[PDB]
Formats: structure tokens, C-alpha cells, sequence
DNA sequence: TCTCCAGGCACGTGTCAGATATATACATCCTGTGCA
DNA sequence: TGCACAGGATGTATATATCTGACACGTGCCTGGAGAC
């Protein structure tokens, strides 16, 4: 009679049921479906599965083992769609990109 | 209850002229005892039960705190070694803030390792000391040891050293021993290099230095004998000594030692 | 086939003649420091002791400070153990080993000071027969 | 009653502290047989006295 | 008590970089990343619900939503991969 | 809405990376002295 | 007046010994997610 979540019915590692506690006491809407949570689930595990790919190859690019908001803020602006997504907010210490304008360089 | 009484009274003698000492005899004897003796007739004499501060090794750290507990239990024990939270509930307790003599506070004698003191240079700079006894004081054989910099920079104005041999000779060891001695008169070294060669150093060190030996007590010890035993390579013990050339230290030491090595 | 055990013993000519020295120490029934240099000489040694399921302990620079108090109070106690596994300057900076004589050098030749410290430490008062210091 | 619950407090504090400074300063066989197993098998006995032999 | 993320985390990027430590400082960064994309895409989804007169939130909502709110490469990534899942979800027979 | 049990929190204990240290011999560099 | 050679000093080079130092794993618990109607 005993059975699992319905997070590893969906094959999931992110929690379902909480999902469906955050949205039905979030007041969004009076009801809310079944299959909701469980596509809200997969988005958002989807999402932190490619950031954390990417704060992965952030950290190999400086050999460490650890993830430090450098790491975080530079696989956020180098690539264009997460850019695009997370233009106005600011990364605790995250700093800037090494950039400079054409002319300004010692041209001569 | 031994001669070590008179050696101790020649310590406090020369405590009296105001300088400090050095130990240059041999371990076995009872140092332990007799530096805990001095501080128990120091004590006896103008009534300081106060801070006293043990530099020592720390696989013998535990020997002192026994010895010290079991021989003489009348004062308070602290050590300094462990973890951080430790650390500071030993900053907390050892607070001395009261200078001069104190009665009723646990910092009586304070033990410690030699890299504990190393790395907090930042906590030991402050909290003045009044006497630093640091055993086995071959470790600050060296000249350039940032733990012998930071063994200068105190204010204990006490530096009595106790060593089994100091006799290392690299010929900046006794400078800096002695510069350690007194801060004050030596610190050049090339007037110590150029100021029948050994004739004249043996009077150098003469009014210092305590002259005693093993043998001179009733030996039930052993009297040691060196048997040496010389043996031959065999042959997976001698090829290795043309392959190591035939690419061409500690090396071919620990081939000698074992071929699995 | 395996790698034999005498076959590791009898490659090394000085334990070799170790093994021999040690038929007639245990056939008297001694008390036995041994001394060495390196981390893997020690890695090495227990392996032998095993052959002659020899109670024996070590004491190292990686051993844990509370660990170096049990052992020399089951030393000062204990007389059934036998074989007593010590690094140069750990075992030989004011450690009480007063109720043992035969210490076996292994390669104590790195300076002579540290080889005054090691049997300083047990050539000390309270031994009851003769110190033999042997040096392979 | 705030002066008394602060002493107290002192009091508990100056106690787990002592008792802290004095565990870190103060504390800071025959071999089994092998086991024999024998199921499903005969087995014959030789007593003093008897002999069996258990069979199936 | 309170709330985090942070196993479920662990474990994703332990399928990805078994050798791989984080700090608690990228921690609550990515809660509060995952919280943030959590309430856009839920204050969308109830916008969209009450803007269609309907009050049931379903899958054809957030779905819509995912359409709205992210690019649309990562948009089809992630549509993909809740359509994936949640067909998995639905073969409870 | 009733029931009911294990998920994930919270709080303990151990294990490979850094930092001073010995250390002796060998090699390189600089300085001084002698010679043309 | 310059150059070369020799001698002395300093630096290097690679396991130890210690020895912390901040990291990852073995037990409680309680409550909230899951099954049933």
C-alpha cells in the first residue's frame, strides 16, 4: 500500500508536494490543477540543472573545486539568454567583465 | 632532595645578579623537577604564585602537566592546545588583567606548544609575561625562524633556556642563543666572528655555563654499550646502486633500507 | 602466486639479521624500542610483526596528542607488550621509557643530536638491568 | 532578580568552562574461532560410551 | 524551522560534478534565483487565469506562461522537459 | 478532513591540503687578489 | 690598469616531522506529505 513521491513518479529530485504547498497557500488562483506542480517542478530543476552546468565549467575554468559568485556572475554574462533574463538583478559580489573600447587602447 | 638544590640556589644567585641562565647539560638528571623547584622557592621568596609560562613539545606537554600535577599540586594548571572554541574559552579563563602578583586566579603555570605560540603572535604579543620557560630549546637553533622572531618580540624580559645539548654547532647557533640571553648586548654578529682558537672559547661561555655529567651518581642505569653491527648488500640490494648512476641521497638511503621502498 | 613474506624478509639483508637478533630477544623475553627515520620503514615493519603476531605499538608524527597518553601509560603498565614502533625526535624528547633497555637504530645516523635525544630517553633512572644500544 | 539570573548564568558559564579546561587538560583479548557452519549434511558422532550417525 | 532548497540543489549538481563543493553564499544566490523565477511564473500564471475568466490554474498555463516569460530557445528546453515529465507523470495506469 | 510514518532538517564527529622546519651537499655567483 | 682564477657564501632541492585547518559523513525527530473517503 506504501508508495513513494510523486516527484520520482515524474523521475524528479526537486520537491513536488511542496511545490503544490507553495502554490496553493501562495493565493494565486482558488484551485488548482494536478499537473501543475509537477511542470512547474520539471521548469525549475530544468533551470537549476543549466545554471549549476555552467557555474561548473566556470569552476573548471579557474581549477578549483568550489563555486565562488565570481564563478556564478561570469557563467551569467557570458551567455545571452541568461543576460537577457537576468538583466536587472545584481549577484552579490560578482564584480564586472574584462572589457575595453577600441580606440582607447595604445593604437598608435 | 639532590644536588640540583645548589645548582638551583646558583640559578636564583645569578637570578639575584640579574641576568638570565642556561642550562647545558643533559637530559635524565630531573630538570623538570628543578625548574619546578625553582618556581617553588622563587615563590617561597617574594610571594609570586602568579604567571608563569611552559614553552614545550607537545607529545611531552602531557608528561610536564603529570609531573607538575603529581610532584607539586599547590598551584593551578592551564594548557593551551585543541581546537578554537577551546582556545577562547582558555582566552577567557586565562584573562589577567590584574598585573604583578595575583592569589586567587587559575593562570599560575601555562602550558603551550611551539607552532600554538607560532600562530597566535597576534594574542601573545599582548598579555606581558613574567617568566617563559621553553624546554628543548634546540628547535630555536636557527637564526632565521620566524617562531625564534616571535620568541623576541615578548615582554617577559625572563629567557631562561633549557636544552639537553646546545652544542649543535653552526656557529650562528650561539649567537643566537646568546643574543636571546641578553637582547641587549649582542646583536652584531660580525664583532662576534672576529672578537689558540680552542682555548678561547672555552672560557667565553665559562661564567655561564654549569659543568656536569652522567657519570657521576650510582649507575644501576645501564652504562650503555654501542654494539654495531655491519652487514652486506644483497644482490636486489646491490643492482639498484648501478641503476640509480646509470640515469646519471636519501634515495639510495631507503633502497639500503628496504628494496620495497 | 603470491609475494612471500620470507621472501620480503630475506631481500633486506639488515632485516634479515634483524629477524635473527630478534629469535634470541624474545627468546630471552625483552623489552624492544625500535627506531626509524621515515613514515614508510614504519608502514613496513608491522607487516613482519605480523608473522610473529608480536604485540606491538607505534608512535609517529601523525598520532593524535591524547593517543601518545594511553600508550605510554599502557607501556609504564603493561609488560606484555613488546615492540615499541618510535620516530626520531617523538619518542625521544623526554619520554619516559625507564623500564627498557635494547633500542635498534635502524638508520638514526641523521645528526648526532637527535641521536643523543633518542637514548636519552630511555637510558634514564629506574632501569633495573643493562642498557645494550644496538646499532645495525 | 535580573543581578541573581545573571549570576547564575556566570556561575553556569564558569562551570562548563572548568569542566571544559579540565577534560582537555586532564583526558585531552582472545581471538574468536571461526564460525562453523554445517547445514544440510549428516553427521556421525563417537561418544565413551555410544556411537550415532545421524542421516536423513 | 525554516525552508531551503539546499539538498535538492546538492544533488543536481552532484549529477553533474560529483567533485564539486559549493559555497553558502552561492546557496542562497540560487534560492533566490529559484524563488524569483517561482513567483514570476506564478504571478504570470494567475494573471494569465484571471485574464481568461477560468478559476483553475493548469498546465496550459504555466505553459503559456513559460512561453511568455523565458527566451525562446531555453523556452522550447524547458517546455520540452516539463512535457517529458509530466507525460511520465500521467502513465499512472 | 482523518490518519500516520519517514524526509529532511539539526547537530554531533573524522580526513586529506597548506605552513614552519630540519639538513646536507652541491652548484652558482660574486668578490678579492695576483699577475701580465 | 685590466683580467682571470680561486675561494667563500648563499641558495636550492626535495622527504620528513608536526600539525593545524576547514572540509565531508554517522545518528535523532517531528511534522507534513501521502493514502483513503
Amino acid at each position: 500500500k506504501a508508495s513513494q513521491s510523486r516527484s520520482a513518479k515524474a523521475g524528479l529530485t526537486f520537491p513536488v508536494g511542496r511545490v503544490h504547498r507553495l502554490l496553493r497557500r501562495g493565493n494565486y488562483a482558488q484551485r488548482i490543477g494536478s499537473g501543475a506542480p509537477v511542470y512547474l517542478t520539471a521548469v525549475l530543476e530544468y533551470l537549476a540543472a543549466e545554471i549549476l552546468e555552467l557555474a561548473g565549467n566556470a569552476a573548471r575554468d579557474n581549477k578549483k573545486t568550489r563555486i565562488i559568485p565570481r564563478h556564478l556572475q561570469l557563467a551569467i554574462r557570458n551567455d545571452d539568454e541568461l543576460n537577457k533574463l537576468l538583466g536587472n538583478v545584481t549577484i552579490a559580489q560578482g564584480g564586472v567583465l574584462p572589457n575595453i573600447h577600441q580606440n582607447l587602447l595604445p593604437k598608435k | 632532595k639532590e644536588y640540583q638544590l645548589k645548582g638551583l640556589n646558583w640559578l636564583a644567585n645569578l637570578y639575584d645578579q640579574g641576568i638570565n641562565g642556561i642550562l647545558a647539560d643533559e637530559m635524565g638528571l630531573g630538570k623538570t623537577v628543578q625548574s619546578i623547584s625553582v618556581l617553588a622557592h622563587l615563590a617561597e621568596n617574594h610571594n609570586i604564585w602568579g604567571p608563569f609560562l611552559v614553552v614545550t613539545p607537545a607529545s611531552t606537554l602531557h608528561n610536564w602537566v603529570n609531573e607538575i600535577s603529581k610532584f607539586l599540586p599547590q598551584f593551578k594548571i592551564l594548557p593551551y592546545w585543541g581546537n578554537a572554541n577551546d582556545r577562547k574559552v582558555l582566552r577567557k579563563f586565562w584573562d589577567r588583567k590584574n598585573l604583578r602578583y595575583n592569589k586567587n586566579a587559575p593562570f599560575h603555570v601555562m602550558v603551550t606548544s611551539y607552532q600554538m605560540v607560532v600562530t597566535d603572535a597576534n594574542y601573545l604579543q599582548k598579555m606581558k609575561w613574567q617568566y617563559m620557560i621553553l624546554d628543548e630549546a634546540q628547535a630555536i637553533k636557527s637564526s632565521q625562524s620566524s617562531r625564534w622572531k616571535n620568541l623576541l618580540s615578548f615582554h617577559c624580559r625572563n629567557r631562561l633556556l633549557l636544552t639537553g645539548t646546545p652544542i649543535q654547532n653552526s656557529m650562528q647557533e650561539l649567537w643566537a642563543l646568546l643574543h636571546f640571553i641578553m637582547p641587549s648586548l649582542f646583536d652584531s654578529h660580525d664583532e662576534f666572528n672576529e672578537w689558540q682558537q680552542l682555548r678561547r672559547l672555552h672560557m667565553i661561555l665559562k661564567p655561564f655555563m654549569l659543568r656536569r655529567v652522567k657519570k657521576n651518581v650510582q649507575s644501576e642505569l645501564g652504562d650503555k654499550i654501542e654494539i654495531d653491527v655491519l652487514c652486506d648488500l644483497t644482490q636486489r640490494q646491490a643492482k639498484l646502486y648501478q641503476v640509480l648512476k646509470s640515469q646519471i641521497v636519501m634515495q639510495f638511503r631507503k633502497v639500503c633500507n628496504h628494496p620495497d621502498l | 602466486s603470491m609475494p612471500s613474506m620470507d621472501r620480503f624478509i630475506t631481500e633486506s639483508a639488515k632485516l634479515r639479521k634483524l629477524d635473527e637478533l630478534l629469535v634470541k630477544l624474545k627468546s630471552e623475553g625483552h623489552r624492544v624500542l625500535i627506531y626509524f627515520q621515515m613514515t614508510k620503514m614504519m608502514d613496513l615493519m608491522e607487516e613482519y610483526l605480523t608473522y610473529r603476531q608480536y604485540n606491538h605499538i607505534r608512535l609517529d608524527g601523525s598520532s593524535k596528542l591524547e593517543d601518545r597518553r594511553d600508550l605510554v601509560h599502557d607501556w609504564q603498565t603493561n609488560p606484555e607488550i613488546f615492540v615499541f614502533l618510535l620516530s626520531t625526535r617523538a619518542g625521544g624528547l623526554g619520554i619516559n621509557l625507564t623500564a627498557a633497555d635494547t633500542v635498534i637504530f635502524y638508520d638514526s645516523d641523521w645528526n648526532p643530536t637527535i641521536d643523543s635525544q633518542a637514548m636519552d630517553r630511555a637510558h634514564r633512572l629506574g632501569q633495573t638491568r643493562q642498557v645494550t644500544v644496538y646499532r645495525l | 532578580k535580573n543581578l541573581s539570573e545573571k549570576r547564575l548564568e556566570e556561575e553556569k558559564q564558569d562551570t562548563i568552562n572548568k569542566l571544559l579546561k579540565k577534560r582537555a587538560g586532564k583526558s585531552r583479548f582472545v581471538k574468536p574461532r571461526r564460525p562453523y557452519n554445517s547445514e544440510g549434511m549428516t553427521r556421525i558422532l563417537r561418544r565413551y560410551e555410544e556411537d550415532l550417525f545421524c542421516t536423513f | 524551522r525554516k525552508e531551503t532548497y539546499s539538498s535538492y540543489i546538492y544533488k543536481v549538481l552532484k549529477q553533474t560534478h560529483p567533485d564539486t563543493g559549493i559555497s553558502q553564499k552561492s546557496m542562497s544566490i540560487l534560492n533566490s534565483f529559484v524563488n524569483d523565477i517561482f513567483e514570476r511564473i506564478a504571478t504570470e500564471a494567475s494573471k494569465l487565469a484571471a485574464y481568461n475568466k477560468k478559476s483553475t490554474i493548469s498546465a496550459r498555463e504555466i505553459q503559456t506562461a513559460v512561453r511568455l516569460i523565458l527566451p525562446g530557445e531555453l523556452a522550447k528546453h524547458a517546455v520540452s522537459e516539463g512535457t517529458r515529465a509530466v507525460t511520465k507523470y500521467s502513465s499512472s495506469t
